[PDB]
């Protein structure tokens, strides 16, 4: 159901804004950048300093245990983000 | 120095600049407003 | 690379031949 | 970079990623942590 995030300051036209999407067969990343690569718990950890959005991320088959989430990605996608909402 | 390739006689505009702003930029950060 | 030219590049024509970006290369045009 | 004909706006400035190539700065200056004359 989750597929992926819009962040922003305003979200509109005047604010320039990011977006992720998971697509079944890609993940594309738009900002003035770009960027296109590849129950069961997804972790996430998501940061915006020094004009870098990190990514970190986990995948496993809230519960009681310990799992350290391995890097994914830095974007310089050099704009202040203060909101975010799920793409469902 | 570019002045054999952006000089112009009678003032170049392809090149803005924000006068105005409310806060000071972070560092790395674009405004394109 | 049409749109970076003068035929200004920003028609300050169809971005989407001077030595020049546009006119305000004015020493070598 | 160097050599493009036009140069975006300073308020709109260019940022390019340099990624998997070999770096010849004698192509080529304040240095921040690190001397030109090492940088190859």
């Amino acid at each position: 159901i989750i597929r992926g995030w819009i962040f922003g300051t305003t979200l509109d036209s005047k604010t320039q804004s990011l977006l992720i999407v998971n697509n079944a067969t890609n993940v594309v990343i738009k900002v003035t950048f770009e960027y296109v690569s590849q129950k069961n718990l997804r972790e996430f950890v998501f940061k915006n300093i020094d004009g870098y959005f990190k990514i970190y991320s986990k995948h496993t088959p809230l519960p009681q245990g310990f799992s350290a989430l391995e890097p994914l990605v830095d974007l310089p996608i050099g704009i202040n983000i203060t909101r975010f909402q799920t793409l469902l | 120095n570019s002045n054999k390739l952006d000089s112009k006689v009678s003032g170049n505009y392809n090149y803005l600049y924000r006068l105005f702003r409310k806060s000071n930029l972070k560092p790395f950060e674009r405004d394109i407003s | 690379t049409f749109d970076d030219y003068a035929m200004s590049w920003n028609s300050g024509r169809d971005n989407a031949k001077d030595k020049t970006y546009d006119s305000p290369g004015y020493f070598l045009n | 970079v160097f050599n493009a004909t036009r140069f975006a706006s300073v308020y709109a400035w260019n940022r390019k990623r340099i990624s998997n190539c070999v770096a010849d700065y004698s192509v080529l200056f304040k240095c921040y942590g690190v001397s030109p004359t090492k940088l190859n």
